[PDB]
């Protein structure tokens, strides 16, 4: 009860000193490695490394047992202040990987960080998925008159001017790579694929959308990255089976053209859009034995 | 006389025989056998015969110069019965004269008459009356006899003795001779008058007229009327029936002695103190007065004048008697100041007009009697009247006095609205201050309690708020926006208004805030709205607040409040769980706090973010069921 | 009944002061008074034929005027007798 006499008090020592971190310091941007990180980042690596410098006053043995918990939390703490005084949370994010970059012991702190990470992916997910269907849901309703706002004032200029822009900022072209397959696959595609019917005149529609969708994807950095241009492709080739007579489409399943369909979706694709009849037949058991036989 | 005719005469006389007697009485030559025949006459006429059977001695006597031997013989002649009695021995003749002689003249001095020569039928009427009035009683039995009588002294005898023992006898049913009443002494005479059955004015009257002022005229003295009748002991005042009798005995215009006036005032002086125990004593005592004429001696050197001027006011001071009203002379300056003000004031109670004062001026130190007369205004509370009066006169109220009145309605009212009697009589009351910048502070406190009683306040659990509880919440004015806050629902949202209150209810009360700009004072009253908004489940505006909170210079000392919003739980949320956006915002706050919370709080802080995290980590946000 | 006893007390008190002529007098007097008191009842009876003032008078003086009438006869009679007497003595 002597050595918890001391461990909670110098965990004050340290903690003055973060509130003590100058407040000018999460405002102004300084040049580091190239990353640039706030002036406060690099006074940051004082604070931990003072943690370290604390427990020399009685060490471990007689610390092992809370260290974890002691370090964990105050991992926490600091964590938890930053992101009211650093207002940019992507500006915030940078600063974060660049610490535990630093020195390796900030577990929790890089666990906080990620989550805070996925968190702003799904909540650019989650208003992003919104539009799609809705969208989607408007022309759903309308066929004759769809109502286009859905797309033209918020959607792309979201992606453009809003949701994209912000995602440059985190420079990590690995994770762009998974939002834009998120749209494409998770999102426009499948509820599409998920309409009870999809009508003659509703593709035409969903045809003027989607490849407004395409022009607010295009992300020109990526055209190096295979699924990225993949993605693109296949839906440039989405719209193409939308607006076509059923001759072209036997067409291109053997021009390998259904590369990035399934025979699955490809009959699927068929089943959806067209009535019933031995032309869809002919073609359908077609596309399903040709991938059969090969 | 002869002999023999005179024991002829006293025959005739005791038979009544008017003839004989009236022929003998002509016959009779010297004033000398007319004094001998008046004296036999008056004894020995019977008593019960007519008055007028004897008026013959009244007339004139001719001289018909018959001579008694003729009479005597011719007497003699008509009646053989007399032969017996005058043609005796001259012995026996001698004897009878003597003994009848001295009958007549033992009667007469057994009434203390003496017939005189000079007066002869002046006496004789008087001797006659007596000796008739001690067989009969009746005073006015020779009323006949002195009627013919030209005699001055007869008149003044029958107005001043035999007239009142009439009345007297026949009022008391009393059978009291004119002998035993002419002996009975002036006041045994006026002390058998008084004898009254009822003491009314009406009895008083008729014994006064017909009694006592002809008895007292005819002695020349109306010593005996002060002595026996009109003093302290028969005027004891303590009846209407004794006052009205002392009133109009008081107002007879005889007597002229200055022993009326004297013994009138030490009965009024004596025993008006029982006048205390008439429709308006103040016009009796008035017009009591007016009729001592203007004779300042009689007065204790206060003037007829000064009397009527000082009995106006005797209902103003309630003194019921000029004892009382003189001894207040005698009293020292502050008893003096004492009922001066109490005069001013009774006088100037309800609707008056400048007559009124008019009045008192006539009367009339001057200043603390007219300090009384603006305090009795103020007192009852005569606003118009004080205002006309203070415009017009020129005389100023002193400040203190008028610091008095204000905080006396103020304590009274019963609730703070201007619309309250009392608060609009404490309003009126300032407005008459000469200086209103010097408490400018009493018109705050009016206007704080005004807007207070606006909004529902109770001082404790089931007692209003009246405006003297204000002082109450000197040492905490923060309590007041406290219970505002519990009791007024529209309030809890509306921090402006509620700092506004605040700064109002330091600038009435004379409390300096912690700086110019109440930086504390806002911080604490933000705390309070957060606390507030938490305990009826407001969470959203209580977040936006405890951000504004958060920011504040002083937010270190409400740690406590901003905390209490990041472990806040609404019991109404879905399956009590926190919804994930709230849980965000409790994150939000709880970290800033981690920023400025003292040191150690830092584990507790620290422990409910990390709680928050941990809910956080296990939701679905694909398909979040409390999104 | 008061006039009646004070009649009666003075006339027996004036009989007790001492001749037959004093006595006769004495009664003489009291018999014009009684006379008068007499005609003061009639009076009364005529004016009011209702008033008992002849009875009230006969019930308070008829034993006052018999005694009265008695001595005054008897004195009367001794006065006679004793000029008579006189006269033969002078004859």
């Amino acid at each position: 009860i002597y050595t918890t006499l001391k461990f909670e008090s110098m965990m004050q020592q340290r903690v003055i000193q973060i509130r003590s971190i100058p407040e000018e310091e999460y405002h102004e941007l300084v040049s580091v490695q190239p990353i640039q990180v706030s002036v406060f980042v690099q006074s940051a690596a004082k604070v931990f490394t003072e943690f370290e410098q604390g427990c020399d006053t009685i060490g471990r043995s007689k610390v092992e047992s809370i260290y974890l918990y002691k370090f964990n939390l105050l991992q926490t703490a600091f964590f938890a202040m930053v992101s009211e005084k650093v207002n940019d949370w992507t500006q915030l994010y940078k600063d974060v990987r660049y610490l535990y970059t630093e020195n390796p012991k900030l577990l929790q702190l890089m666990e906080l960080n990620s989550r805070r990470l996925d968190l702003n992916l799904n909540l650019i997910k989650k208003t992003i998925y919104k539009l799609v269907n809705d969208q989607l849901q408007e022309l759903k309703d309308n066929e004759r008159t769809p109502d286009w706002d859905i797309t033209i004032s918020s959607l792309l200029p979201y992606l453009k001017k809003t949701a994209l822009p912000t995602l440059y900022k985190l420079e990590d072209n690995t994770i762009l790579v998974a939002l834009i397959r998120y749209i494409v696959h998770d999102l426009v595609i499948d509820n599409i694929l998920h309409w009870r019917v999809i009508s003659e005149k509703s593709s035409e529609n969903l045809s003027e959308f989607i490849m407004l969708l395409l022009s607010g994807l295009e992300i020109p950095r990526l055209n190096l990255i295979e699924t990225y241009r993949h993605s693109r492709e296949k839906l440039g080739i989405l719209s193409k089976i939308l607006t076509a007579h059923l001759k072209d489409i036997l067409e291109m399943f053997y021009e390998g053209e259904f590369f990035l369909f399934e025979t699955d979706e490809i009959v699927q694709w068929i089943i959806l859009l067209f009535a019933d009849t031995p032309t869809r037949r002919d073609c359908i058991d077609e596309i399903r034995r040709v991938r059969e036989e090969a | 006389m002869n002999p023999q005719l005179y024991l002829c005469a006293s025959v005739f006389i005791t038979r009544g025989d008017v003839k004989s007697v009236s022929e003998i009485y002509q016959g009779l030559q010297s004033d000398a056998e007319r004094l001998q025949y008046l004296k036999l006459l008056c004894v020995m006429w019977p008593e019960l015969d007519a008055p007028t059977n004897i008026s013959f001695v009244l007339k004139d006597i001719e001289l018909n110069g018959m001579d008694e031997s003729s009479v005597l013989v011719s007497l003699i002649q008509e009646d053989s019965s007399l032969t017996a009695i005058s043609e005796m021995d001259v012995n026996t003749i001698s004897k009878r004269v003597n003994a009848l002689a001295s009958y007549v003249e033992e009667t007469l001095i057994g009434f203390n008459i003496h017939i005189r020569e000079t007066h002869m039928l002046e006496d004789f009427i008087r001797a006659r009356t007596l000796v008739v009035n001690s067989l009969s009683k009746d005073a006015l039995c020779s009323l006949e006899l002195l009627a013919n009588s030209t005699s001055k002294s007869l008149v003044s005898w029958l107005d001043g003795i035999l007239k009142p023992l009439d009345h007297l006898n026949r009022r008391l049913d009393t059978k009291l001779s004119i002998f035993q009443f002419e002996n009975l002494s002036a006041q045994d005479a006026v002390s058998e008058m008084w004898k009254l059955p009822v003491k009314e004015v009406s009895v008083v009257r008729s014994m006064m007229k017909y009694e006592v002022e002809p008895y007292l005229k005819f002695q020349g003295s109306y010593t005996p009327f002060y002595e026996v009748i009109f003093n302290p002991d028969n005027f004891p005042l303590d009846s209407i029936n004794n006052f009205q009798i002392y009133k109009y005995l008081s107002s007879q215009p005889t007597p002229l002695d200055t022993k009326f006036n004297e013994t009138k005032w030490n009965i009024l002086y004596s025993n008006g103190k029982n006048l205390a125990s008439l429709p308006n004593l103040v016009f009796e005592l008035e017009s009591l007065i007016k009729s001592f004429g203007d004779d300042s001696q009689i007065f204790s050197g206060i003037s007829l004048n000064e009397w009527l001027v000082n009995l106006k006011f005797m209902n103003a001071m309630d003194i019921k008697d000029l004892k009382s009203l003189k001894k207040l002379q005698n009293e020292d300056s502050v008893v003096q100041t004492s009922y001066f003000s109490i005069i001013t004031q009774n006088m100037f109670q309800g609707h008056i007009d400048i007559k009124t004062v008019q009045n008192v001026v006539e009367f009339i130190t001057n200043e603390l009697q007219t300090s009384i007369l603006l305090e009795s205004l103020l007192k009852l509370g005569k606003f118009d009247i004080l205002e006309q009066f203070v415009s017009t006169s020129g005389v100023k109220i002193q400040d203190k006095v008028i610091i008095q009145h204000f905080w006396r309605f103020f304590n009274i009212a019963s609730n703070g609205s201007l619309s309250d009697p009392d608060m609009k009589n404490a309003n009126r009351t300032l407005n008459l201050l000469s200086n209103k910048e010097t408490h400018s502070n009493l018109y705050d406190i009016l206007t704080i309690v005004d807007r207070l009683s606006h909004y529902s306040l109770s001082f404790k659990r089931g007692m209003p708020f009246k405006p003297a509880h204000i002082s109450e919440f000197k040492a905490n004015p923060m309590e007041i926006v406290e219970k505002l806050l519990d009791l007024n629902p529209k309030l809890r949202k509306n921090i402006e208004v509620t700092f506004d209150i605040l700064k109002e209810l330091y600038t009435a009360l004379q409390v300096t805030p912690s700086d110019k700009d109440f930086t504390k004072e806002y911080s604490k009253l933000l705390s309070e709205h957060i606390n507030n908004l938490l305990a009826n489940g407001d969470f959203k505006f209580a977040f936006d607040q405890a951000i504004n909170l958060i920011e504040r210079p002083d937010a270190a000392e409400h740690w406590v409040t901003i905390f209490q919003v990041g472990k806040y739980i609404d019991p109404n949320w879905l399956d009590a769980e926190i919804p994930t956006e709230i849980i965000y915002l409790q994150l939000g706050i709880v970290s800033k706090l981690l920023h400025i919370c003292p040191e150690k709080e830092y584990e507790v802080i620290t422990s409910q973010w990390s709680g928050l995290e941990l809910e956080l980590s296990t939701r679905n946000l694909i398909s979040d069921k409390y999104s | 009944d008061t006039l009646s006893d004070q009649l009666r007390k003075n006339y027996y008190r004036d009989l007790s002061l001492f001749d037959p002529f004093y006595h006769y007098l004495i009664s003489t007097k009291l018999a014009t008074n009684l006379n008068t008191v007499r005609k003061l009842a009639i009076k009364d009876n005529l004016d009011d034929p209702s008033s008992d003032a002849i009875d009230r008078y006969q019930k308070n003086f008829s034993r006052l005027e018999e005694s009265v009438s008695s001595i005054s006869f008897s004195k009367a009679s001794k006065l006679q007798q004793k000029y008579d007497a006189y006269q033969e003595s002078q004859k």
